[PDB]
């Protein structure tokens, strides 16, 4: 393990929010057409590309037991059993 | 929009200044009228004035522009599919509207 990662906790124990003015984004995203058509192309253009799942690297992994199939399913056709595969990209 | 002024410092028969008004209005218009020259005959002068409020500052085109494309923009519809250009400009134009948006 690292010797120093208690030094790098100390220095950033937790996250710290980014989005400083989340109203004024809102407010500005509800009312300003160069920004409700740039961040709607982003999003688009990011929910439309598709995702693949090829091969097995042999390492010891987080979640373990899944077959090349469940993954294929779950991110390309459906995620959730009650949500929609293009909404939970765009969200 | 005016023509003319003309000043005097006397009292001069209000009736008889309409008509002249009407008079000088109808004579020195060149599509109804032949005449071109003036006489000022006692003491009646002329007040050389100008034009406070022109048209020609009054321009809104690039403003009305900029909303016109930005209403574009907002839907998508490339403003070459509004206007028309040139092939290059027609089919690229029509794929990428139907594609994108």
């Amino acid at each position: 393990l690292n010797p120093g990662q208690r030094i790098i906790r100390d220095m950033e124990p937790v996250s710290h929010r980014t989005n400083r003015k989340p109203f004024t984004t809102g407010q500005a995203y509800s009312k300003i057409e160069i920004l409700n058509r740039t961040a709607n192309m982003v999003i688009d253009s990011a929910a439309e590309c598709s995702y693949t799942v090829g091969d097995k690297y042999n390492i010891v992994t987080y979640a373990n037991g899944v077959k090349t199939k469940t993954l294929d399913t779950l991110l390309n056709v459906r995620p959730n059993p009650f949500m929609d595969i293009s909404t939970f990209r765009r969200l | 929009v005016i023509g003319l002024i003309l000043e005097t410092d006397e009292i001069l028969n209000k009736k008889l200044r309409e008509r002249k008004q009407e008079e000088l209005q109808l004579d020195y218009n060149p599509s109804t009228g032949q005449s071109s020259v003036l006489i000022l005959d006692g003491g009646m002068k002329a007040k050389p004035y100008s034009q406070i409020s022109s048209f020609k500052d009054l321009d809104f085109k690039e403003d009305i522009e900029g909303f016109n494309k930005s209403i574009c923009l907002a839907f998508g519809v490339p403003q070459v599919l509004l206007d028309g250009g040139n092939n290059a400009n027609i089919r690229p134009n029509i794929e990428l509207f139907y594609y994108m948006t």
